């Protein structure tokens, strides 16, 4: 079965750049294909015969090789590129896809819009207490959140979600849930959720006194 | 028009096995071989049945559980995996092979390995409050609590809210059952005049779910 070491495994790129994105197979091979997939979708031909172009695909792209070492690149990014790669080659048994290489758009820092939801009324009837906090439209994913209650830092009951980068602004959102057995919940006040992020000089702490409507 | 329509999400205990379909509409359904693909979580290729013959290429890693049928007077291609274990645990794809590449997909069937039972969420609301606003927009959503197994799917007002939304991938929780949120940013103007369901769909546990998220002072 033959290889397809694609590199790099990650690399951001703002529009009008240039970006070239690398496959090598370990043997030989006529052509190498390539294949886009963005979250959520089924991957879609991109390139065949290492270098013709699926239908609806802009001429921006191309792709080029010979033996054992492939390339796709983009003339000219732009929004819509950013995607995973995948090379792919049908010239021996079995057929193999590489590793991919997953393209993001690059952009300027921007901070989270922090924001704290308590638990609902419906859930603390249930005996349970989620406390969500959400970092909306940051820039880049690299973040991090704390949770203080009553200033005492939380750890192992908290879980988090990164979105992939929007499609309207190129940013990431996050959400983390605290959850507490309503006994816990009820034993404190303070509820913070402390962010740490390249936008912001020092962190941002947004927080609710137990039962502030 | 085109289009691979794969079966829906499924749960099966270790050992035993599963059969997904996959009908080709919109057009002739012998013309083209149709392949399996496994998204580990990454794409693999499991191998191919021409709708034509019948006859199937398989990677030699899947020759044993992996097995592929067609029945042509529904246009259905049919994949079938035995012996299942966690490393089954997959979204599976199916491509239609075209003239010069894989030119049509099925949406991918998710394919969950594990002997419990189905579990559908429980739906609260992220009430939008002072807590939730910056710049006369608030923010308000869902949290689709303790499901198993993947996935569920959200939508607002059955479809007609989209722009502002972000539906988080779930979670793990420790109990060993998932939990995700979906949010929406809308104008603080609009609370009080311009309701806002959120949509829950578990196919698996056979679960729809509206829920109103009101605001509060």
């Amino acid at each position: 079965q033959i290889v397809l070491t694609q590199s790099p495994a990650i690399m951001s790129a703002s529009p009008g750049e240039k970006v070239t994105m690398t496959c090598s197979a370990s043997s030989t091979i006529i052509y190498i294909h390539w294949y886009q997939q963005k979250p959520g979708t089924s991957p879609k031909g991109w390139i065949y015969d290492t270098s013709k172009l699926a239908s609806g695909v802009p001429a921006r792209f191309s792709g080029s090789g010979s033996g054992t070492s492939y390339s796709l690149t983009i003339s000219s990014m732009e929004a819509e590129d950013a995607a995973t790669y995948y090379c792919h080659q049908r010239t021996s048994y079995p057929w193999t896809f590489g590793g991919g290489t997953k393209l993001e758009i690059k952009r300027t820092v921007a901070a989270p819009s922090v924001f704290i939801f308590p638990p609902s009324d419906e859930q603390l009837k249930s005996g349970t207490a989620s406390v969500v906090c959400l970092l909306n439209n940051f820039y880049p994913r690299e973040a991090k959140v704390q949770w203080k209650v009553d200033n005492a830092l939380q750890s192992g009951n908290s879980q988090e979600s990164v979105t992939e980068q929007d499609s309207k602004d190129s940013t990431y959102s996050l959400s983390s849930t605290l959850t507490l057995s309503k006994a816990d919940y009820e034993k404190h006040k303070v509820y913070a959720c402390e962010v740490t992020h390249q936008g912001l000089s020092s962190p941002v702490t947004k927080s609710f006194n137990r039962g502030e409507c | 028009q085109v289009q691979l329509q794969q079966s829906g999400p499924e749960l099966v205990r270790p050992g035993v096995s599963v059969k997904i379909s996959c009908k080709g509409s919109g057009y002739t359904f012998t013309d083209y071989a149709m392949h399996w693909v496994k998204q580990s979580h990454g794409l693999e290729w499991i191998g191919i049945i021409s709708t034509y013959s019948g006859n199937t290429k398989f990677h030699q890693k899947f020759k044993g559980k992996a097995t592929m049928t067609v029945d042509k007077s529904s246009s259905t291609a049919y994949m079938e995996l035995a012996r299942l274990t966690s490393e089954d645990s997959a979204i599976y794809y199916c491509a239609r092979q075209g003239t010069w590449y894989f030119d049509v997909w099925g949406a991918g069937t998710t394919v969950t390995v594990s002997s419990a039972s189905t579990k559908g969420p429980s739906v609260f609301p992220l009430a939008p409050s002072s807590k939730s606003t910056s710049g006369g927009t608030a923010a308000l959503g869902c949290l689709v609590k303790d499901y198993f197994p993947e996935p569920v799917t959200v939508s607002w007002n059955s479809g007609a809210l989209t722009s502002g939304v972000h539906t988080f991938p779930a979670v793990l929780q420790s109990s060993g059952l998932y939990s995700l949120s979906s949010v929406v940013t809308v104008p603080s103007s609009s609370l009080g005049t311009q309701t806002y369901i959120c949509n829950v769909n578990h196919k698996p546990s056979n679960t729809k779910v509206d829920k109103r998220v009101e605001p509060k002072a």
